[PDB]
């Protein structure tokens, strides 16, 4: 089980991804969008394929 | 001290990164009359005199 607990926590959730063009941006930056990482499941499928 | 290897050399954060007294966060910059300043913005408490 504990195992499964742990694969579980570790492919199943949202991250601190961050942020393009952060702050403070380099003179002149002109392009500034938000990152996506990892993001928790939705379905009962995407919990068999884990 | 974040490494030290085997030649003997220390690897030191001053080294890794650069470091400085620095912004939180860098998000919010004001002037005033073009002059640079930080501020002060008071919200009024629910019911309290003015």
């Amino acid at each position: 089980p504990v195992d499964v607990i742990t694969a579980i926590k570790a492919q199943n959730a949202q991250v601190a991804a961050g942020q393009l063009g952060g702050t403070p941006p380099v003179k002149g930056q002109q392009l500034n969008a938000s990152i996506i990482a990892q993001t928790r499941l939705t379905s009962t499928e995407e919990f068999g394929k884990i | 001290l974040l490494k030290v290897n085997q030649d003997g050399s220390r690897v030191l954060l001053r080294d890794v990164a650069k470091i400085e007294l620095g912004g939180e966060n860098y998000d919010i910059i004001a002037e005033f009359n073009g002059q640079p300043a930080s501020g002060l913005g008071i919200k009024l408490a629910t019911g309290a005199n003015a």
